[PDB]
RNA sequence: CCGACCCGUCUUGAAACACGGACCAAGGAGUCUAACACGUGCGCGAGUCGGGGGCUCGCACGAAAGCCGCCGUGGCGCAAUGAAGGUGAAGGCCGGCGCGCUCGCCGGCCGAGGUGGGAUCCCGAGGCCUCUCCAGUCCGCCGAGGGCGCACCACCGGCCCG
RNA sequence: CUACGCCGCGACGAGUAGGAGGGCCGCUGCGGUGAGCCUUGAAGCCUAGGGCGCGGGCCCGGGUGGAGCCGCCGCAGGUGC
């Protein structure tokens, strides 16, 4: 909607909202990121530190699939199975724990943020963190590995 | 709901007329013909309207019944009053005040009936 | 003339909801009457929260509401939030809660009702307690938004930990000069 | 055009007073500075270490850190249109206790005693100090002496 | 039950009738007592100087403790220190006036705005005419004219000031609640001086209008309001 | 020129991009044409599966 | 009769001996795309989004609208940090044993700590009632103080990566 | 009492560059709506005609003209010299 814009209100104002002294010229200051080291150095230093230079080792032919490894924390672990699964384990007189296969749910590594409910469970994953295995062990569960 | 339907048609309505810094409303049952929640002739569970008769004598006082709200074919009860000026206004006042049927529209209905009755007597030179 | 200043005369505050939602404006009408015609300051806070923008009405999770209702002496009180109540899958035991909210996620709704709880809209709350007696006026985290990570001091100033505006995160994106002592400086 | 030297214009500011050179008196090294007490930053020039900057000379701040031979002071320095609380390390030669706060503590100590003493024994007394009131009415006696007449004196060229 | 509720209402009307009557008698007696107190102050100052002259000594009268400060210069081109002090005296417009309790703090504030004000020591008639004719009350941040005694009672009755006579006594004889009573008074918006000023740009003692005129401020007041 | 905080942007529009712009107003017509050819193929192989081997 | 210099414009300063303007009509200049950022409105909400594809008489409108769900591939978000190998966010207390060695084996509970503020909410002495009283009937209002404390701010701890 | 409504009280009102709000100011086209207007005279144009509004502008009478035009709710601009 062009009717809602400043241009419809700036009719009759000679400068069109751009000043009489300094006017609206073509490109005062260069085009794009011009002069980021000379006359826009203050803005680049103030708001984008680290912008200039190289850091680290360059690696050619980076395949993002090789390092694909999504993670899920212990607090979202029990949502990977059904609601029926958890309650059936909690009321199970037999100490038979369910199996949570996080590879099936699309995750490879289990991280250890949060806390687990007090019921054992077998967790299958490609990787675990040290605190993740510690907390799964502490509820009587087991950490097993897959490939 | 009266308030909900009002929030729909308080500005977007076919009966609305916005003109000369005025706002009128032309639905059939609007006493005073003004665009207002109090006088809207379509959104209330009970409304009252005064119209001239089919012939050029008397009025037709119409009220909304309480049961057939979503059945507009039978939703209105029309009765014709064809008496003298004083007896007519007593019937309209009794219909509204005694029945407690929308008592806030008593004087608007009486004034509208007076306008219609006076508009029916012969014009002078 | 008088020796005063007029640059602060007009107080900038919401006096009505910028929304055109009629269901919202109807209960804005209702709590405008309750605020005016009662001495309860609860109605005044609820009324002015009905004018606020969505960013000023952040969602309240289920875990946060359960935490506030667990505080001593808050039992048997109606949790009132002017905003959206949101399910949290990080909690496992939802207690019984009587709760009035502007809007509830369809999954948070099912868990509350399943636990024997009650859910009220603000028109049911007025008939429940017009003065807002026996209520706990909660709120979502106002500054829990991604914009606030960027606000504050400029990233290239000492002792500022504000997130810079970068199109990508990586070792090539704004990490060399001004970010380590080996490239210029660090501050 | 002016240089940006750290000691420009301190020719007299950091110099010693007349006939006050020599050894630093050792009581200035025996003062006890806790945290939160009010000090004035003088900045004597005998000791070149830990010197305050010339903009803090004469200013007053509150201690927050205490080290072996210095203190940290939170002192307000006005920069253009803002005031900001600088934190400066200053050796104890360049500071001293502020007598303003020391007297205010004294008035508080006298105030709490006065409140308890008067409330115990029945009556109320005034604790807020008032500004100087208008002088009261009083009779000025003559003691039998007519006041002496004074006239302006004739002008005469001195020298 | 119509009869009983009617009688209960007429009992509450009569109780209000009695309370209003009792408040009026209190206002009448307070004003009578204040008239006795004022004429005692007038006669005592005369008598004290009278007995001093019999003895051949002098009776230096007590220094004035109340002042009336009138702004005489406009708002254009004022230095920032003078502009700040005038705002502290609530004199933001030319030919505004207000009462100032006098001590060391206030007097030194008057010296700063000396070229911009004419001030002095108002007498009792000056205080009456200003409060009665030009007296407004700052009630709820509004400038509400003092047309009823209940206006003062609802905002200053907790200090005992419940009438215009109480307000005038509190202002003239500088009482404990002078600050509350004076701040309640909206600054007086006097007219131009009828008959004109001598010269606004010089001190009064050099044939002008600025600065302090001790008791000659009352002559200016009669023309100004 | 940069103005206050912002994101350092690198728009790839320095290369006369207006000569080669692909519009998709023929997208609905392309869907219809594809759907028609799928049907025609299906009739051509009468009892064989329509989606191929 | 009083007042009244020609507009536009750059300018510290224009009636200017500064520039454009003889007059009239018509046309005539912050647009669109892309990318961000913040604000607001709406839907859903730890999710969300079909935008490419496909299915529906093949098509006046309809090149629209509708549907998919084993079309959610994917994007963005839900996790950060390091150049990288890589690693990767729970604590509070009471108890018994080493040595309660500045500390390990556990139990039990509770489930993101604490201080100072903090709208709102809760308790509440004592008051406000009638033709009057000694004796309570049910709730209404004010209220000293007391309590739990949203968001947010300051600070102190705690956890993850180098 | 068109609650986006109505009413009450007090203070205040300069303005370039610039920003913001309101516009029942105006142009063109689209979706709705006015059982709208019109050869018993539309648009356009002229007018010592009558008025309204602070204003942008608008309404009405007269004349000419001879076939189309507008109000309101929204939408979109190649929208005001
Ligand atoms: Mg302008
Ligand atoms: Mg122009
Ligand atoms: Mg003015
Ligand atoms: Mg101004
Ligand atoms: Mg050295
Ligand atoms: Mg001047
Ligand atoms: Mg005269
Ligand atoms: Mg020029
Ligand atoms: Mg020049
Ligand atoms: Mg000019
Ligand atoms: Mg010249
Ligand atoms: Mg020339
Ligand atoms: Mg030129
Ligand atoms: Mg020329
Ligand atoms: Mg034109
Ligand atoms: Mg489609
Ligand atoms: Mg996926
Ligand atoms: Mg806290
Ligand atoms: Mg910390
Ligand atoms: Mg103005
Ligand atoms: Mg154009």
């Amino acid at each position: 909607p062009s009717r809602l814009r400043k241009t419809r209100k700036l009719r009759g104002h000679v400068s069109h909202g751009h000043g009489r002294i300094g006017k609206h010229r073509k490109h005062p200051g260069g085009r794009g990121n011009a002069g980021g080291l000379h006359h826009h150095r203050i803005n680049f230093d103030k708001y984008h530190p680290g912008y200039f230079g190289k850091v680290g080792m360059k690696h050619y032919h980076l395949k993002r699939n090789q390092s694909f490894c999504p993670t899920v924390n212990l607090d979202k672990l029990w949502t990977l199975v059904s609601e029926q699964t958890r309650v059936n384990a909690a009321k199970n007189k037999t100490g038979a724990a369910p199996i949570i296969d996080v590879v099936r749910s699309g995750y490879y590594k289990v991280l250890g943020k949060g806390k687990l409910p007090k019921q054992p469970v077998i967790v299958k994953a490609k990787f675990f963190s040290r605190r993740a295995e510690e907390k799964i062990k502490s509820v009587g569960g087991a950490c097993v590995l897959v490939a | 709901s009266a308030h909900l339907q009002w929030m729909v048609v308080r500005n977007c309505s076919s009966f609305l007329i916005k003109r000369n810094k005025q706002t009128y409303s032309t639905e059939p049952n609007n006493l005073k013909a003004r665009n207002s929640f109090r006088y809207n002739g379509l959104i209330h569970r009970k409304t009252v309207g005064v119209e001239p008769a089919a012939d050029g004598k008397g009025v037709v006082v119409v009220i909304k019944r309480r049961s057939g709200q979503r059945k507009p074919a039978t939703s209105y009860v029309r009765t014709t009053i064809n008496k003298n000026a004083r007896a007519t206004l007593s019937s309209i006042r009794h219909m509204i005040r005694k029945n407690k049927y929308r008592p806030d529209l008593r004087m608007a209905a009486i004034r509208r009936a007076s306008a219609i009755l006076r508009s029916q007597k012969p014009v002078m030179v | 003339g008088v020796d005063i200043r007029h640059n602060k005369d007009r107080k900038v505050r919401r006096k009505e909801p910028k929304s055109q939602d009629i269901y919202l404006r109807l209960l804005v009408k209702l709590y405008r009457f309750l605020a005016r015609r009662t001495n309860s300051t609860f109605n005044q806070v609820v009324l002015k929260r009905l004018f606020m923008s969505r960013t000023n009405r952040p969602p309240l999770s289920l875990s946060r509401m359960i935490r506030k209702m667990k505080l001593p002496g808050r039992e048997n009180k109606t949790a009132v939030v002017v905003g959206t109540i949101t399910d949290d899958v990080r909690v496992q035991e939802v207690p019984k809660l009587k709760v009035c909210a502007l809007r509830v996620t369809s999954r948070a709704r099912s868990r509350i009702l399943r636990a024997g709880g009650k859910i009220l809209t603000f028109d049911q709350l007025a008939l429940d307690s017009p003065k807002g007696c026996g209520t706990v006026l909660l709120s979502g985290p106002r500054k829990g938004r991604e914009v606030y990570r960027h606000f504050g001091k400029a990233p290239g100033t000492p002792h500022s930990h504000t997130k810079p505006y970068v199109r990508s995160k990586g070792r090539k994106f704004e990490r060399a000069r001004g970010r380590r002592a080996s490239r210029g400086y660090k501050n | 055009t002016n240089t940006k030297g750290k000691r420009r214009g301190t020719r007299y500011m950091f110099s010693r007073p007349f006939r006050k050179h020599g050894v630093v008196p050792l009581a200035t090294y025996m003062r006890i500075y806790k945290k939160g007490d009010i000090v004035d930053i003088k900045g004597m020039g005998t000791v070149q270490k830990g010197m305050p900057h010339k903009c803090y000379h004469g200013k007053t701040g509150r201690v927050y850190n205490v080290t072996q031979h210095a203190v940290g002071i939170v002192v307000n320095k006005q920069v253009k249109g803002k005031i900001l609380a600088k934190r400066i390390n200053v050796r104890i030669e360049h500071i001293k206790h502020s007598k303003s706060r020391d007297s205010f503590l004294k008035r508080v100590k006298e105030n709490d005693q006065k409140k308890k003493e008067a409330k115990e024994k029945g009556t109320w007394v005034q604790l807020k100090r008032q500004p100087a009131p208008p002088r009261e009415a009083h009779f000025v006696r003559t003691n039998g002496k007519e006041p002496e007449l004074l006239e302006p004196i004739p002008y005469e060229f001195m020298a | 039950n119509f009869a009983e509720l009617k009688i209960k209402r007429l009992r509450k009307k009569f109780a209000q009738k009695m309370l209003r009557k009792a408040r009026r008698k209190l206002i009448y007696e307070k004003a009578k007592h204040y008239h006795k107190e004022y004429r005692q102050m007038y006669r005592t100052e005369i008598r004290m100087a009278r007995m001093a002259r019999k003895a051949g000594n002098f009776y230096v009268p007590a220094e004035p403790k109340l002042a009336f400060v009138i702004r005489i210069r406009g708002i254009n081109g004022v230095s920032p220190k003078v502009r700040k002090v005038l705002q502290l005296l609530r004199l933001r417009q030319i030919f505004n006036g207000t009462f100032v309790k006098l001590n060391k703090a206030s007097i030194n504030m008057l010296r700063i705005v000396e070229p911009y004000i004419a001030w002095g020591y108002p007498n009792l008639k000056s205080v009456n005419e200003l409060i009665y004719k030009r007296g407004y009350g700052k009630i709820n941040k509004k400038r509400i004219a003092l047309t009823d005694n209940a206006l003062i009672a609802r905002s200053l009755g907790k200090y005992g000031i419940i009438c215009m006579e109480d307000l005038i006594h509190e202002i003239y004889t500088v009482g404990k609640r002078f600050k509350e009573a004076n701040n309640f008074l909206w600054p007086f918006k006097l007219s131009s001086p009828r008959g004109g000023m001598k010269k606004k740009t010089t001190h009064f003692v050099e044939g002008g209008d600025a600065g302090n005129r001790e008791d000659q401020i009352n002559r200016l007041i009669r023309r100004m309001n | 020129a940069p103005s206050r905080n912002g994101m350092v942007l690198k728009p790839h529009f320095h290369k006369d991009w207006q000569r080669r712009v692909a519009t998709w107003f023929n997208q609905p017509a392309r869907k219809i044409r594809r759907r028609k050819a799928r049907q025609a193929k299906a009739r051509r192989i009468a009892p064989r599966p329509a989606s191929g081997p």
